[PDB]
C-alpha cells in the first residue's frame, strides 16, 4: 500500500562526459575481422550525459 | 527513505560504427565515424591507423 | 572438425569474409565444429602435338 512521501523541489542537474561507452555485440561470431561497420542506434561518444 | 544513491542516464542516437573484434571474438576498440573529421577519415578507409 | 574458438553462450555460427558460414555448434552437443571445403585444385594436361 504506498503512501505518498514525495517531494519535487528543483535542482540543478550535473552533466558529465561520456567517452567510448555504449557498445553492444553482434548475433554470430565475426573472429580477428579488424573491421565490421554496422549501423545502428548508439551512444555518441564524448557527449553530455 | 531510501538512504542516498545515484545515477546516470544517457539517450541515444543512430550512428554508423566501425568495430574491431579480437582474436578471442571480444569487441575491444571502436570508432564512429561521425564525431571528427579524424575519425570519419578512419571509417572511410576502413582502418583504424 | 574440432576446433577451439572462444563461442560466447549466445553465439552460434561463425562468419569468413565472404558471408559464407565456417564454425558451427552442433544443436546435439554443445562442441564447436570447424567447417572446411573439400578439396579441389585446377588439372593442366600437358601433351605433345
Ligand atoms: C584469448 O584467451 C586466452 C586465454 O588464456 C589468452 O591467453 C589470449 O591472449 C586471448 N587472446 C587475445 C588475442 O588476447
Amino acid at each position: 500500500q504506498c503512501v505518498n512521501l514525495t517531494t519535487r523541489t528543483q535542482l540543478p542537474p550535473a552533466y558529465t562526459n561520456s567517452f567510448t561507452r555504449g557498445v553492444y555485440y553482434p548475433d554470430k561470431v565475426f573472429r580477428s575481422s579488424v573491421l565490421h561497420s554496422t549501423q545502428d542506434l548508439f551512444l555518441p561518444f564524448f557527449s553530455n550525459v | 527513505t531510501a538512504g542516498a544513491a545515484a545515477y546516470y542516464v544517457g539517450y541515444l542516437q543512430p550512428r554508423t560504427f566501425l568495430l574491431k573484434y579480437n582474436e578471442n571474438g571480444t569487441i575491444t576498440d571502436a570508432v564512429d565515424c561521425a564525431l571528427d573529421p579524424l575519425s570519419e577519415t578512419k571509417c572511410t578507409l576502413k582502418s583504424f591507423t | 572438425t574440432e576446433s577451439n574458438k572462444k563461442f560466447l553462450p549466445f553465439q552460434q555460427f561463425g562468419r569468413d569474409i565472404a558471408d559464407t558460414t565456417d564454425a558451427v555448434r552442433d544443436p546435439q552437443t554443445l562442441e564447436i565444429l570447424d567447417i572446411t571445403p573439400c578439396s579441389f585444385g585446377g588439372v593442366s594436361v600437358i601433351t605433345p602435338g
